[PDB]
């Protein structure tokens, strides 16, 4: 009887939000992650990254700002190796091969994975279509690229992707120096998808503006909005069809409304789905191009193409990433 | 556009017969070697002259002109 | 110090999310 | 006769040729043709020592056009410049390409702002396009202007193809660390925020859309009268509302907040970039340093990035800076063990 | 205080504030490590 | 109907030179050395 | 133009699309196979040339001496041609049952081949397929056990194709692989090491699929299988979609950590194969130059070659640190009580040793579209990418769209039930 | 560490003026 | 439905397809000079 | 702290019964605004 009582609870409005089935997971685990993440970052004592004895600390208290960084990834010991607290000593120990990192991360892929369930179950009581389940899919689809993924490719958590915003900076650029990204299709399309975005959220809100109500209750010393209750809409999309199709032309502008909004939502989440890819296949080593040669048989002198020039920054950064951690010559992953 | 030429025969006729003319008539632009000399473009015999192994730079503004000539010459 | 100011400026940005979220003006059909 | 060449030239027809008309096309084509020639065409190894064009067989992303030569300064090189003394081939070889896009292409932004203007006012619409247009022209100006101007010379600037800009990027990271500095930052908040509303704002259309208003249930569908629109603004909030816990419902401000964020943004990186022009950058924490030189057992990602800019540095700029002629002997370069 | 070439009403609701003061604060966040260090 | 600035200008202007260039092009992915 | 929508619910087409496409699958089978053994040049790696089929026909031993590309040249030509006439065969029957006309009225019919909603049908055709993949399943076994062997790569010398014999049936070891540790090194299906698990784990399929394909046959849903679960035609696919996905992941992961089942022989070396490679190949390489092993110390303090895992035994030291859960034929004589022998090592190296360790670490799984072989920065002189590295990469692609697939069908299906259809 | 101190007035101020400001524009609304 | 109607579903398939001759060869192309790379 | 990793279990373990039992569930099941069919 009691259970019957506790399901419709969760199930419906509760003044505050909707936490189904899905949030039953979401709201304790990204408990977790917030909390020992917050903590990480305030206190973490130095964390060695790659198995040498040369710690790393990125937190507030042990001399950074901001910027500088936050909770480092796990050991290269433990590397790719399940690390949890039962499974080790004291937590000085756990403190110092990255404990926090695999904690947080986990905990928070799985809520953030239920945080995008919820967005459809939510749709379900609701009534509503099943879509914004499909466009978060890009941006979760891409984290778990980055924190799993390649350190699931690669061999070892470290180096999955630091919780700070310096390091971000860090794994991009040993990033592209390891595999050479910028010369890579899918995170070409992801510029694409993005500078897309940016281009459009520009566009549409740029228009949707310019072709107002031009008459309704606005003056010159007050503005105020519309409500659903609100029937022709706010803006003249005769105007918007108009203008636009008139700066280049008609084809070019966009009839309806439904072929307006679907293109907003198709050219981001596309660009990252792909690019979320990217980072997925070169995670595994199937790296960007890398036209390194082009000749003058005459005498077979090597000609220097503008890419060549992108190999010899992309060599300078191979050579000092992860200094004094390699023996052998050639790092192999 | 509807398809407005497009469909039409003469507009094929007229082209069939103009499009793989500007098709060959850039081809030949470059078997006969205009690109080269129209726009200086240096070809693999012209890059380094054997056992130069400098490369052309360019360094007083003003004789720019005289001073890429000086690097044809050579190669010569 | 540097620290206490980067933490102070930051309690405050979570106390402004509950604050907007739980007490937000209302959003009404009243119209 | 004024008037008239008003209208026969604001004359609506399919390509609407303004004023503005006048500037935009003959500076649009030669802007895009300069590009295209060159990338075709075109070799800037006398200029830049590497292979510019297809005619030496690069692939799309290797040709471009390269800058002019740093020997020449900021002088515009025109065809009938004191330098190319008239001979077209070689104004090409100098690189009297760079200038040609740069210029005429930068009128081409002046005449696409102007054309925007142009149709406000024949429509009878509002010039906000015009304004969030702004932005793009600020980036342009910022980088291939500006930046050149307050350095050693046109070099420097971007090149004018695909990898050519890639190097561009690396080039900023080493140098300047541009990723540090904080307009950058904003930018990318911009850009990244542009992208995650033009997804939600997609999305939750799309998806509320209204029940039914298609029997078949496709949705194809739309007319003047249908004023109300296809979906719902009360069962977006109250989704938002329970999933995000925020949600401003007033279609007005939800698109107007889409012109702040991209356009907000982009003003500031070109900010960002006008200070670079005076290798004034953010490239350092005194603070770390400090700190970082008394104390050998104390390491933050601050400072491993410093270390691989320095790797940047000297490995790629005695190839990517011909005219200085940098020799840098084996052991010389920084070198992590191994490797 | 007799001129009426004024329209005397100045106004920000609870919402602008919210997102007025998000912006400062972040905005804060951000520059301080730069004024600071 | 007859030939006109927009129209016509217009296409030739961008087309033509296009084919030139292709023309060109695909006489360059035959070259030696 | 969701063409392919239309026809949901006249089944009598859809046998001639999923019969068409059923067509493809087949036809590329054999367009692959012919076209391999064609570029295909023997004693050359399988894999350094950029093959895929074939190393899965060597695999079931069908044509191999120990470790020995191929002696017998033939056996990849069967299944070249035999795909690629089943492609017709086929080709016929998805055309015609697609054209000449739908079904569902044929009363004698129907009572061999009924429609949806229909649980008691849907689950008797169903288990139908089950009985079936309890059978194929069932094969690989006997083409082992009683037939033409299968490859094992271990022990001893060369591993050529061996027959097995009592494959491990215990009924706990099976189901053990399912109760353990995905992470490290331990992935459930992966940790597969001994070639008998692996036909004695077929074994037990087959026999729960077909005990299972007769028990819905025979057997309608239950009530919470009934209130848990949608019936609408979309909803099935849903289901369907999201599986394969899952495992789309699972082979990939499966892939790039091989078990005895992809023998590394034709697939290629480990990406950490490569590294431990490496490290091995050095140790000789110095030890010929008289270095001392046991106290080398690397700049870190931590031995070049040399140092400890977590639970304390020896690895090869250096980034290859994090592959000492690696195992292989190679490195696995050196391995013994408490780690790596320090005295089998300097003193018990036979020489085909180092070969393999310069091979797998010369042909790192690291390649870039251009086929360029190597780290990012190599010259364009040496073409090679991995198969490992094809096979995950490609296939990792797929197991994620057709998640974006579970999601989307899904979640239409909850539109059928009462939203918008 | 070293940090230049103004940097506390400088980053306090900033919270404060624009805030304050604000602040007092959202009592008059009301 | 070609009662001798001027063709559509053609020029959409002679052109598509004769695109795709020339990248085929521009990628044949591609190869004929990084090909003596070294 | 095995007693610690006990205790983590049985609250994972926990929650798991409450989003699968929560499904399976034959008393909420798969009910909607528009149409319940029970
Ligand atoms: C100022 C000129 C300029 C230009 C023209 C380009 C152009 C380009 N850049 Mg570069 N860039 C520039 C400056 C420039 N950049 C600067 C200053 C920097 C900083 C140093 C960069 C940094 C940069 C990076 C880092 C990258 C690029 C990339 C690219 C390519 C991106 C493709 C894309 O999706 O874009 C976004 C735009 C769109 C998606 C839309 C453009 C509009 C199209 C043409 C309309 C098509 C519509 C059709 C005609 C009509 C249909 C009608 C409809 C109704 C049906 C593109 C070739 C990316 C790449 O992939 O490189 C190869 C990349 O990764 N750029
Ligand atoms: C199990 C297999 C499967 C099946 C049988 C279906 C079946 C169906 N889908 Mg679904 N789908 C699947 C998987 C599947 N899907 C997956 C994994 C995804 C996630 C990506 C989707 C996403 C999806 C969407 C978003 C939509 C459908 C729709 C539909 C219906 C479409 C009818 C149609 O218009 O097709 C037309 C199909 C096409 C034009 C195909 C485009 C394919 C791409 C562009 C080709 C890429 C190839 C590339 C060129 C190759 C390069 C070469 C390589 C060597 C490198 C049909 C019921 C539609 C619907 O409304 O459903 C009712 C719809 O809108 N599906
Ligand atoms: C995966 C592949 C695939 C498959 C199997 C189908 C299958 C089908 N489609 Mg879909 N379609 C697809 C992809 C696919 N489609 C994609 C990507 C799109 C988007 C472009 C569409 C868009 C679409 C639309 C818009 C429509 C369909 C329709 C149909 C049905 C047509 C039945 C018919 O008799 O046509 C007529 C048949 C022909 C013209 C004959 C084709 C003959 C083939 C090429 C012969 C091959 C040779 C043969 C094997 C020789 C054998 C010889 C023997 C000796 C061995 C059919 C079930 C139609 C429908 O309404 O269905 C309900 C429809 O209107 N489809
Ligand atoms: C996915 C696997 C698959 C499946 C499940 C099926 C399933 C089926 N197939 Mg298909 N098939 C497949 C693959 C598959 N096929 C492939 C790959 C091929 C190509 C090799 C074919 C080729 C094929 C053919 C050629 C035929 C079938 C037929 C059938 C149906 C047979 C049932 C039966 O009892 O027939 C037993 C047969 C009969 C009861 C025949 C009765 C004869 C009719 C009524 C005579 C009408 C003539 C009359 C005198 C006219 C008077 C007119 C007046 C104006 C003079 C069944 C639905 C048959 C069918 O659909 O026909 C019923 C059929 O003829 N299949
Ligand atoms: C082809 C695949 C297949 C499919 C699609 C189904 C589908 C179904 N089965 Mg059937 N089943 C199968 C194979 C299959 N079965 C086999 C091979 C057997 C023999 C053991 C059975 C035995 C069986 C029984 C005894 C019963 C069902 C029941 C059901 C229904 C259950 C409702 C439900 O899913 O609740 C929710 C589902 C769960 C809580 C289970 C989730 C399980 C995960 C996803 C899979 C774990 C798989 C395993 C670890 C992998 C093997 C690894 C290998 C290395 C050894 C459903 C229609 C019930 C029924 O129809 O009642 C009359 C029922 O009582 N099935
Ligand atoms: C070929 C076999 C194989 C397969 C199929 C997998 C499969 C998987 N691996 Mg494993 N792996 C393997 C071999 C394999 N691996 C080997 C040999 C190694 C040795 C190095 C590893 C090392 C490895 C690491 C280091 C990691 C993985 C991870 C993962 C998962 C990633 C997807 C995800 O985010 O799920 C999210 C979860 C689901 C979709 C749940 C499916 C189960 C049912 C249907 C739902 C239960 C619902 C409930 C809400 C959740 C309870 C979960 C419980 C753990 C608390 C996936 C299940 C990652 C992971 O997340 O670990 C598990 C990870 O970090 N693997
Ligand atoms: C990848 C980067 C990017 C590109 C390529 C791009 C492109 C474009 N944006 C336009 C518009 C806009 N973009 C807008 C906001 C934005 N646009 C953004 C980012 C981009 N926008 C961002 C981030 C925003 C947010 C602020 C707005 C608000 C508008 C418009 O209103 C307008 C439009 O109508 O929308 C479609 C179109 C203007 C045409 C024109 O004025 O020609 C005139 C000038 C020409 C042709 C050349 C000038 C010369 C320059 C220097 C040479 C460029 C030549 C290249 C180097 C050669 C080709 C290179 C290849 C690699 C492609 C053009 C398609
Ligand atoms: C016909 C036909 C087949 C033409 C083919 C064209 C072609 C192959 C071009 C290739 C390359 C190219 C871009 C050349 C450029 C030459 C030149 C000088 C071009 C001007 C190009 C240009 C400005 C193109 C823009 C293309 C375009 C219309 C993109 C969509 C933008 C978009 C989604 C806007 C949002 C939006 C649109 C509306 O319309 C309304 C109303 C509202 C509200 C709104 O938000
Ligand atoms: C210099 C000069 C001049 C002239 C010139 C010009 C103006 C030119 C132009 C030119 C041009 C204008 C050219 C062009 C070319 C082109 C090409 C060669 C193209 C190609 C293309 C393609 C191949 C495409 C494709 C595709 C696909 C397939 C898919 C995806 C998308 C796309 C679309 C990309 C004059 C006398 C005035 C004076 C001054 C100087
Ligand atoms: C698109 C589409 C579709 C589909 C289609 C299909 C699905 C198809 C298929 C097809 C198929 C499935 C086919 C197959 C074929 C095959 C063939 C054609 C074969 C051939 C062969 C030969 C010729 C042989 C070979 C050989 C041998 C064996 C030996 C040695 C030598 C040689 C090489 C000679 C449909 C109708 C639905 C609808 C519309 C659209
Ligand atoms: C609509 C459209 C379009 C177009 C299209 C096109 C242009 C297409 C084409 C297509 C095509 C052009 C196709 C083709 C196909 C083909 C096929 C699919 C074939 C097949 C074959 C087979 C299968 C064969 C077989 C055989 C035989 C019979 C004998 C012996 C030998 C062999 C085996 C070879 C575009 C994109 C613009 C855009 C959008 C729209
Ligand atoms: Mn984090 O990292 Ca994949 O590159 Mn080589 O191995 Mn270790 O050195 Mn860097
Ligand atoms: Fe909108």
């Amino acid at each position: 009887n009691l259970w019957e009582r506790f399901c419709n609870w969760v199930t419906s409005t509760d003044n505050r939000l909707y936490v189904g089935w899905f949030g039953v997971i979401m709201i304790p685990t990204l408990l977790a992650a917030t909390i020992c993440f917050v903590i990480a970052f305030i206190a973490a004592p130095p964390v060695d990254i790659d198995g040498i004895r040369e710690p790393v600390s990125g937190s507030l208290l042990y001399g950074n700002n901001i910027i500088t960084g936050a909770v480092v990834p796990s050991s290269n010991a433990i590397g790719l190796h399940f690390y949890p607290i039962w499974e080790a000593a004291s937590l000085d120990e756990w403190l110092y091969n990255g404990g926090p990192y695999q904690l947080i991360i986990f905990h928070f892929l799985l809520g953030a994975s239920c945080y995008m369930g919820r967005q459809w179950e939510l749709s379900y009581r609701l009534g509503m279509r099943p879509w914004i389940c499909v466009a978060y899919s890009a941006p979760l689809a891409s984290a778990f690229a980055v924190f799993l993924i390649y350190p699931i490719g690669q061999g070892s958590f470290s180096d999955g992707m630091p919780l700070g915003i310096s390091g971000t900076f860090n794994f991009m650029i040993v990033f592209q120096a390891e595999h050479n990204i910028l010369m890579h299709p899918f995170h070409q399309l992801g510029v694409a998808g993005v500078f897309g975005g940016a281009l459009f959220c520009a566009m549409h809100g740029s228009l949707v503006t310019s072709s107002l109500i031009r008459e309704t209750t606005e003056t010159e010393s007050a503005n105020y909005g519309y409500k659903f209750g609100q029937e022709e809409e706010t803006y003249n999309i005769v105007a918007a069809h108009g203008y636009f199709g008139r700066l280049i032309f008609q084809y070019a502008s966009f009839n309806n409304s439904r072929s307006l909004h679907f293109f907003l939502a198709a050219w981001p989440v596309v660009g990252v789905w792909f690019t979320a890819l990217g980072i997925s296949t070169m995670a595994f080593n199937l790296n960007g191009f890398n036209f390194n040669h082009s000749v003058i048989d005459a005498k077979g002198n090597v000609i220097n193409t503008w890419a060549d020039i992108i190999n010899r920054a992309n060599l300078g950064m191979e050579v000092m990433h992860e200094r004094n951690a390699h023996n052998f010559p050639l790092d192999l992953a | 556009p509807f398809s407005d030429i497009i469909t039409s025969v003469r507009y094929w006729v007229i082209h069939s017969i103009t499009i793989p003319a500007l098709f060959i008539a850039g081809w030949l632009f470059v078997s006969t070697g205009l690109a080269y000399d129209v726009f200086g473009t240096p070809r693999p015999d012209s890059y380094y002259a054997q056992e130069q192994r400098s490369i052309p730079l360019v360094t007083d503004r003003f004789e720019a002109k005289q001073q890429v000539e000086t690097f044809l010459e050579q190669l010569k | 110090m540097e620290t206490i100011t980067y933490v102070f400026i930051f309690a405050c940005i979570i106390a402004l999310f509950f604050f907007a979220i739980f007490f937000r003006e209302p959003p009404r059909i009243t119209k | 006769w004024f008037d008239i060449l008003d209208d026969w030239l604001k004359r609506d027809r399919f390509v609407f040729v303004g004023w503005s008309g006048i500037l935009l096309f003959p500076c649009a084509y030669l802007a895009l043709g300069g590009w295209l020639t060159g990338t075709t065409f075109v070799t800037s190894w006398y200029t830049h020592g590497l292979a510019s064009s297809y005619l030496e067989g690069c692939n799309f992303l290797t040709v471009a056009v390269s800058t002019p030569a740093n020997s020449m300064g900021h002088s515009l090189l025109l065809l009938w410049g004191p330098e190319a003394q008239g001979d077209f081939t070689r104004w090409c070889q100098l690189g009297g390409l760079w200038t040609f896009i740069a210029l005429h292409g930068a009128f081409g932004l002046i005449g696409f702002m102007l054309r925007q203007f142009e149709i406000a006012r024949l429509v009878g619409v509002r010039p906000y396009n015009a304004i969030a247009f702004s932005a793009p022209i600020a980036v342009f100006v910022s980088v291939f202007l500006i930046y050149p101007l307050g350095q050693s010379s046109w070099f420097f600037a971007p090149s004018f193809g695909v990898a050519a800009i890639f190097r561009f990027l690396l080039f900023f990271q080493g140098f300047h660390n541009w990723t540090l500095n904080p307009f950058h930052m904003m930018g990318v908040a911009g850009v990244l925020g542009g992208a995650l509303l033009c997804a939600i704002h997609g999305a939750t259309v799309e998806n509320t859309l209204f029940q039914d208003g298609e029997g078949a249930s496709t949705f194809r569908a739309f007319n003047p009268t249908q004023a109300e629109e296809t979906y719902s603004m009360v069962t977006a909030n109250r989704f938002w509302s329970q999933i995000f816990g925020i949600a401003f419902s007033n279609k007005r401000w939800l698109h107007f907040f889409m012109l702040f964020v991209p356009v907000t943004g982009l003003w500031m990186s070109a900010i960002g970039v006008v200070g670079l022009a005076l290798n004034l950058r953010s490239y350092d924490f005194i603070s770390q340093e400090i700190r970082a030189a008394e104390d050998p057992e104390f390491e933050t990602f601050y400072t491993k990035n410093l270390l691989l800019n320095e790797g940047i540095r000297a490995w790629m700029a005695p190839q990517d800076q011909p005219h200085e002629n940098f020799v840098f002997p084996e052991e010389v370069l920084p070198r992590g063990n191994a490797l | 205080m007799e001129p009426n070439p004024n329209r005397q009403p100045v106004e920000l609701n609870r919402t602008s504030l919210y997102l007025g003061l998000l912006l400062i604060l972040v905005l804060a966040l951000l520059f301080s490590s730069y004024f600071f260090n | 109907y007859p030939i006109f600035t927009v129209r016509w200008v217009a296409v030739h202007t961008l087309a033509v030179p296009t084919i030139f260039f292709l023309g060109a092009i695909a006489a360059m992915q035959f070259i030696q050395r | 133009w969701a063409g392919n929508a239309r026809l949901i619910n006249l089944s009598g087409k859809l046998l001639g699309a999923h019969v068409a496409h059923a067509g493809l699958i087949v036809f590329w089978a054999g367009a692959m196979t012919l076209f391999e053994l064609a570029h295909f040049i023997p004693e050359k790696p399988m894999y350094e040339q950029g093959l895929i089929l074939i190393p899965h026909i060597a695999t079931l031993g069908w044509g191999v001496g120990p470790g020995g590309e191929v002696v017998d040249t033939f056996p990849f030509f069967v299944v070249g041609v035999v795909h690629l006439i089943s492609s017709a065969v086929l080709g016929f029957g998805g055309v015609y049952h697609a054209i000449r006309g739908p079904e569902t009225l044929e009363e004698y019919s129907s009572f061999f081949g009924y429609d949806w909603k229909d649980k008691n049908k849907m689950t008797t055709i169903l288990g139908f397929h089950l009985i079936v993949l309890g059978i194929g399943a069932l094969l690989l076994v006997a083409k082992a056990m009683f037939f033409g062997g299968l490859y094992d790569t271990w022990a001893p010398g060369g591993g050529d194709v061996r027959v097995i014999t009592n494959p491990t049936l215990d009924p706990r070891v099976i189901f053990g692989y399912l109760l353990k540790s995905p992470f490290g090194g331990e992935g459930w299906i992966v940790s597969v090491n001994n070639l008998e698990d692996v036909v004695g784990g077929h074994i037990w399929i087959g026999l729960i699929c077909i005990a299972g394909g007769i028990w819905h046959i025979l057997t309608t849903p239950f009530g919470w299988a009934r209130r848990a679960f949608i019936w609408s035609g979309e909803a099935y696919l849903s289901y369907s979609l999201g599986a394969l996905s899952m495992m789309g992941f699972i082979a990939t992961c499966f892939v790039w950590f091989n078990n005895t089942v992809y023998p590394s022989e034709f697939y290629g070396p480990t990406g950490p194969e490569a590294s431990q490679a490496q490290a091995m190949t050095f140790l000789i390489r110095d030890q010929k130059l008289g270095a001392n092993v046991g106290s080398a110390q690397g700049p870190t303090g931590l031995g070049k070659y040399l140092m400890r895992s977590p639970t304390g035994e020896i690895i090869f030291g250096g980034e290859t640190m994090r592959f000492w859960d690696f195992r292989g034929p190679w490195l696995e004589p050196l391995r013994g009580p408490n780690g790596l022998d320090l005295n089998k090592i300097k003193n018990d190296i036979q020489p085909w040793q180092e070969r393999r360790a310069a091979e797998y670490m010369t042909h790192a799984p690291l390649g870039s579209l251009n086929s360029v072989g190597g780290v990012a920065t190599e010259i364009n002189s040496v073409n090679f990418v991995s198969p490992r590295s094809w096979l995950a990469t490609s296939h990792f692609v797929l197991a994620f769209f057709f998640l974006v697939g579970h999601l989307w069908h899904a979640g239409r299906a909850r539109a059928a039930a009462a939203g918008f259809e | 560490m070293e940090v230049n101190q103004l940097g506390l007035i400088a980053t306090a101020l900033f919270v404060l003026v624009p805030s304050v400001f604000l602040i007092i524009l959202y009592v008059q609304t009301e | 439905s070609e009662g001798g109607r001027i063709p559509l579903w053609i020029v959409a398939t002679v052109a598509g397809m004769g695109v795709i001759v020339i990248v085929g060869l521009f990628f044949y192309g591609a190869y004929a000079g990084l090909g003596s790379s070294l | 702290m095995e007693t610690l990793k006990i205790t983590v279990y049985i609250v994972v373990t926990f929650f798991v019964l409450l989003f699968v039992f929560g499904f399976l569930s034959g008393d909420p099941a798969r009910n909607p605004k528009r149409k319940d069919l029970e």
